[PDB]
């Protein structure tokens, strides 16, 4: 049975997610419009840049994150941002569609669309397969937000100083998640192990995105299509 | 260094 | 009577302008959409960033520009780009409207719209007054493109090394323009002097834009709305 | 320094 403290953590993570995932997708009309080889890059760079702002907002409300040093906060967001975006995008992904549905018809994204932004199928094929594997787990929203927080608060990320402080934060969240699944998720005996495997999947996806981003960022006619916030977060400065 | 990130983190 | 060499200069400048001013304005649907205090900044930053690319294309076809060193080319574009954009925008400005009409209704710009991108009336009031004063001159297209080239090739700009080389280029263009007006422009005895006064007007407008841009660029929630190419060209690096 | 400008100037 979960304690009040463990329950307060769940409450605060759910509220944080609800404050920064917009189910109406109303901001997408603000992006440079989609065009359907690099024709989707303006739209999808704007989309990812928007999502980064949402991940930053979410992170700032994870209990303990804001007390870390500014350097550790930056280090955790720079290495985990693409992973959190992939994770949080599962709530618009559909097994029936194999697509991300974000409101209107202009903002439904195939595999055909997302291969038109400078990235190839060696990133996009594992990403789609990760989405369906994750969707099939049928996570409660409590499990979904806990996984995002655990992913964000991984101490084995380049640039973090206070390893022990953030590992302590992560272990607390892991404890919450294991107890949640045991008490509240019928048939979830194997679920925690599968969720941890998805964290490994994300590391692999992160590596492939980072390798391919280096190609874009070295071609100035492509990098000039990105946003300042994307250049900062996926850039190599320390 | 990380001017926008610092601002967004408050 | 104009020589063949002076005539070849006019031909090449007109062709250069026709290659990089798109009378159909078809690319404007690619920008982040207008929103009608900072609500026009995404759209107008995209608009200005697009215009910078066009000015670079124009500059690369001015006889003599491409033979300057890469540093001098960068120095001339960084100090003159905003002036060339203001100048070239006169071909969509209307005395009847006091607006810039760029194709469809979403891309007609009032004084009300262009005050919604972080800049105030101490830039926008002189800019509009400059537009009507320029429009009233009824420049031939030959005079218009020559003025843009002369403005671009001003040696009294910060960062230029080869002053004497680019002053020589500018004097040639000035000679062309004075002879053009005398032979081909009826009633143009006072025109060259007025065009030179507009170059002074642009310096003042440049100074005010640069001062106000510093405000935007120091606020990261605003500068993050700009494009990488805008940050490069209006930035202070040497 | 001026990475995009250099590229656009060829
Ligand atoms: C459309 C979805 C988001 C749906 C959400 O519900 C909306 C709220 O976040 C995103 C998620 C992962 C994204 C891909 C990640 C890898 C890569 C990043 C790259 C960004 C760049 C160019 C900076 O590397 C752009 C192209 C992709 C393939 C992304 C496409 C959009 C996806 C699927
Ligand atoms: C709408 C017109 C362009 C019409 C052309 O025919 C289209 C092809 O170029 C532009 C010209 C000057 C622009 C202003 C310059 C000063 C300032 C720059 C600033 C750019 C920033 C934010 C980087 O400082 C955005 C806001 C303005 C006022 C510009 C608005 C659009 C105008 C009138």
């Amino acid at each position: 049975m979960l304690s009040d403290e463990q329950m307060q953590i769940i409450n605060s993570l759910v509220e944080a997610h609800h404050k920064t995932y917009d189910d109406s997708y109303s901001d997408f009309v603000r992006f440079r419009p989609p065009v359907r080889r690099l024709s989707m890059l303006p739209h999808l760079a704007d989309l990812v840049s928007y999502s980064i702002q949402k991940v930053i907002g979410f992170a700032k409300m994870i209990p303990g994150f804001r007390d870390l040093t500014a350097e550790d906060q930056i280090a955790l967001l720079k290495s985990s941002a693409i992973e959190i975006i992939m994770l949080r995008s599962n709530q618009s992904f559909s097994l029936e569609d194999m697509s991300w549905s974000c409101g209107g018809p202009d903002f439904k994204y195939c595999i055909n669309d997302v291969t038109k932004a400078g990235h190839t199928l060696e990133l996009l094929e594992p990403l789609v397969k990760f989405q369906v594997g994750l969707k099939k787990l049928k996570l409660h929203e409590e499990e979904h937000v806990l996984l995002m927080a655990i992913c964000l608060l991984s101490p084995d990320r380049p640039g973090v100083q206070d390893h022990v402080r953030i590992e302590a934060l992560q272990d607390r969240l892991c404890d919450v998640l294991q107890a949640y699944i045991r008490i509240q998720h019928p048939g979830g005996r194997l679920l925690y192990a599968k969720m941890i495997q998805k964290l490994a999947d994300l590391r692999s996806l992160n590596e492939e995105h980072s390798k391919q981003y280096r190609s874009l960022s070295f071609q100035p006619e492509h990098s000039m299509q990105l946003t300042p916030l994307v250049l900062e977060v996926f850039g190599s400065e320390v | 260094r990380h001017k926008i990130l610092h601002r967004l983190l408050q």
